[PDB]
RNA sequence: CGGCGAGUAGCGCAGCUUGGUAGCGCAACUGGUUUGGGACCAGUGGGUCGGAGGUUCGAAUCCUCUCUCGCCGACCA
RNA sequence: AGCCAGGAUGUUGGCUUAGAAGCAGCCAUCAUUUAAAGAAAGCGUAAUAGCUCACUGGUCGAGUCGGCCUGCGCGGAAGA
């Protein structure tokens, strides 16, 4: 998974999300766009 | 060596083919004429005279 | 007055006729097979002019029958 | 020796299967129907005859032709240096045919005013070109295209002869081959394809993987008539990686069209 | 790349830079890009993180350097023991004094023009910014 | 990675110290001579000096910066 | 914002005629019915179809939205 030193949405159905502190990004289209570690 | 006595061949490298002697006196060391139309050779064609050698074929007329 | 049943919106070919090239398989996805296209077209093509660019919306339902919701040249 | 008859053998055997020659490239076809049709031909000769080969890939062509124009370079000699010399001074102009009707691949006439060459030497200077071209220098491989048109010459009278100019047109044609910036056409196949009805999608992204280019196609029963242009090169086994994905249901035919560019990349795989 | 042609000295001395900008704002066109940080362009980055802006802007507008290297620098090569005279030039720059306009450009409007830049600051060592022409 | 010393007509070599003209000879070429070729005898073309940039009235030339290539040694643990 | 219904017509809107149907891409970026609906923000397509959003009306029922400048924080951050 993209682990993305600056993450971003690649798309809309992204989604931005905080779990942990960290930063996590999850779509639901393209399981390509998933990535944390923003 | 082997001379191909025709107008036109199309042997080469491989199949073997029928060889019979004959010195040429035309080439220094080429001794035997090869056999056209047999073993693995198709004679030549534009040819009917003197058919008998060369392996063509009775023309049909 | 329907939505997309087996019907088509295409080629504007009525006196070149077998319209086959350009445009058979264009709607040929679902088999609109060249032989039954031009047929039944034809034989109502026959009220006005060829050798022009009549549009046509292909109403093929779903019992193999149809008549036309054609256009003239757009 | 052994192995070729070894094979026709089971050539005749199955009616399906065929031996070819590479008669360009002097080697041999194994003309079979899939990866069984050609493993067990590999171990039916391997043990039954003892006999062990080295399953490879077919050769292509490979002919040349030149993409602009040359000036006029020539290609005088004149080998004297006591005795009969060799002199035949040649000046040319080569140029690029199209792939078009006329049958063979160059075209030549003659431009010479005053006769400066005299008469028997023209077919003779030529031959050695119409020699020249069982092969092109480019890659080692024959040669299409050549509009030459014979600009002007000179020589000598008892000694300028005909080995001089079979000689001196070559170099003539070298320095005019150089000029004229020529490069390589591959073997390119009218192919065309049957695809169920769905797998289409995946027949037709195919060809764009292997170059080939959407000109024309048209659905049938429960097929599609496909057309594409796609050189040879890029056919090693097509079946295979074809029935792949169709559930092997398509339906292919390869016919020769042209000659035509080959790229870069593609360009330099001329290395040997 | 751009490179001074023919000037006067092949060595400068290495010089400080403290000190705000005086090639302050929008001279020529209508948007630009200012620079916030303080750093020595190279005349490596101009050009390369020039044409890095023009492919967004196709073929309008008009693409400004408000800059030129015009700086040598001197590094010496491997393994050179300290000293044994001064160093050989190998590239220029341009030093940067915050508030510098770097790159107007005017044509196309304000959101490609906001974006032309937006990949060119990536390229370029300084944090920057955008700026607009405003009366006087 | 420095360091002296060349680089000059297709080719190999003068002219360079001291700045004012580009040569030695062969090659290609032209004709003469022989039935013809080899050789030989008289003539022509053929570079503007590796290149950039300076200083000079004038730069092949005297230099600086780049380059091109030969030879010298690149060390003592 | 949800929850609802619509999102259509001429129009495949040209060409490169390779297929490009709002959606490869270049140009134009019109007008109807118009409460509004782009000759179009996105997923889809061999290429259509399909599935949404733009924008507009039902119920609902309280504030809410988008940029900008600074404070203090998170990640980026692995050595014997």
């Amino acid at each position: 998974m993209k682990v993305r030193a600056s993450v971003k949405k690649l798309c809309r159905n992204c989604k931005i999300v905080k779990r942990d502190g960290v930063i996590r990004v999850i779509c639901s289209a393209e399981p390509k766009h998933k990535q944390r570690q923003g | 060596t082997s001379y191909i006595g025709g107008e036109g061949h199309n042997l080469q490298e491989h199949s073997v083919i029928l060889i019979r002697g004959g010195r040429v006196k035309d080439l220094p060391g080429v001794r035997y004429h090869t056999v056209r139309g047999a073993l693995d050779c198709s004679g030549v064609k534009d040819r009917k005279q003197a058919r008998s050698k060369y392996g063509v074929k009775r023309p049909k007329a | 007055a329907k939505k997309v049943q087996a019907y088509v919106k295409l080629q504007v070919a009525a006196g070149m006729a077998n319209p086959s090239p350009p445009v058979g398989p264009a709607l040929g996805q679902q088999g609109v097979n060249i032989m039954e296209f031009c047929k039944a077209f034809n034989a109502k093509t026959d009220s006005i002019e060829k050798g022009l660019p009549i549009p046509v919306v292909i109403t093929v339902y779903a019992d193999r029958s149809f008549t036309f919701v054609t256009k003239t040249p757009p | 020796e052994k192995m070729g008859l070894a094979l026709g053998r089971l050539a005749k055997e199955d009616p399906s299967f065929r031996v070819w020659t590479d008669e360009e490239s002097n080697q041999t076809i194994i003309a079979g129907m899939g990866e069984l049709h050609l493993d067990i031909i590999v171990d039916r000769m391997k043990r039954e005859f003892n006999v062990e080969a080295n399953v490879g890939k077919p050769q292509v062509a490979y002919r040349e032709t030149i993409r602009q124009k040359v000036t006029d370079v020539e290609g005088k000699h004149a080998k004297q240096s006591g005795g009969r010399g060799q002199y035949g001074h040649v000046v040319i102009d080569m140029y690029p045919l199209e792939p078009g009707s006329n049958p063979k691949g160059y075209e030549f006439i003659n431009d010479i005013k005053g006769g400066v060459i005299p008469g028997e030497y023209i077919p003779a200077v030529d031959k050695g070109i119409q020699e020249q071209l069982k092969a092109g220098p480019l890659a080692g491989y024959p040669v299409v295209d050549m509009g030459i048109r014979l600009h002007f010459g000179s020589y000598h009278d008892v000694d300028s002869s005909e080995l001089a100019f079979k000689l001196a047109a070559s170099i003539a044609f070298k320095e005019g081959f150089k000029k004229a910036k020529p490069v390589l056409l591959e073997p390119i196949m009218k192919v065309e394809v049957e695809t169920p009805e769905e797998n289409t999608g995946d027949v037709i992204g195919d060809l764009s993987r292997r170059r080939g280019m959407l000109k024309g196609q048209e659905s049938e029963v429960t097929g599609v008539k496909i057309h594409a242009e796609v050189p040879l090169s890029e056919m090693f086994g097509y079946a295979t990686q074809l029935r792949s994905l169709t559930k092997g249901r398509a339906s292919y035919t390869m016919e020769f069209l042209k000659y035509d560019e080959a790229p870069s990349n593609v360009a330099q795989a001329v290395i040997e | 790349m751009l490179q001074p042609k023919r000037t006067k000295f092949r060595k400068m001395h290495k010089g400080r830079n403290r000190g705000l900008a005086q090639g302050t704002d929008v001279s020529f066109g209508s948007f630009g890009l200012k620079a916030v940080g303080r750093g020595r362009l190279t005349a490596r980055q101009i050009e390369a993180a020039r044409r890095a802006m023009t492919r967004a802007v196709k073929r309008q507008g008009k693409i400004w350097i408000r800059v030129f290297p015009d700086k040598p620098i001197t590094e010496k090569p491997l393994a050179v023991r300290m000293g044994k005279g001064k160093g050989n030039v190998e590239y220029w720059v341009a030093l940067i004094q915050p508030g510098k306009v770097l790159y107007e450009m005017d044509g196309v409007p304000e959101e490609l023009a906001r974006e032309a830049f937006k990949l060119a600051a990536a390229k370029l060592p300084i944090k920057t910014t955008f700026v607009t022409k405003t009366v006087m």
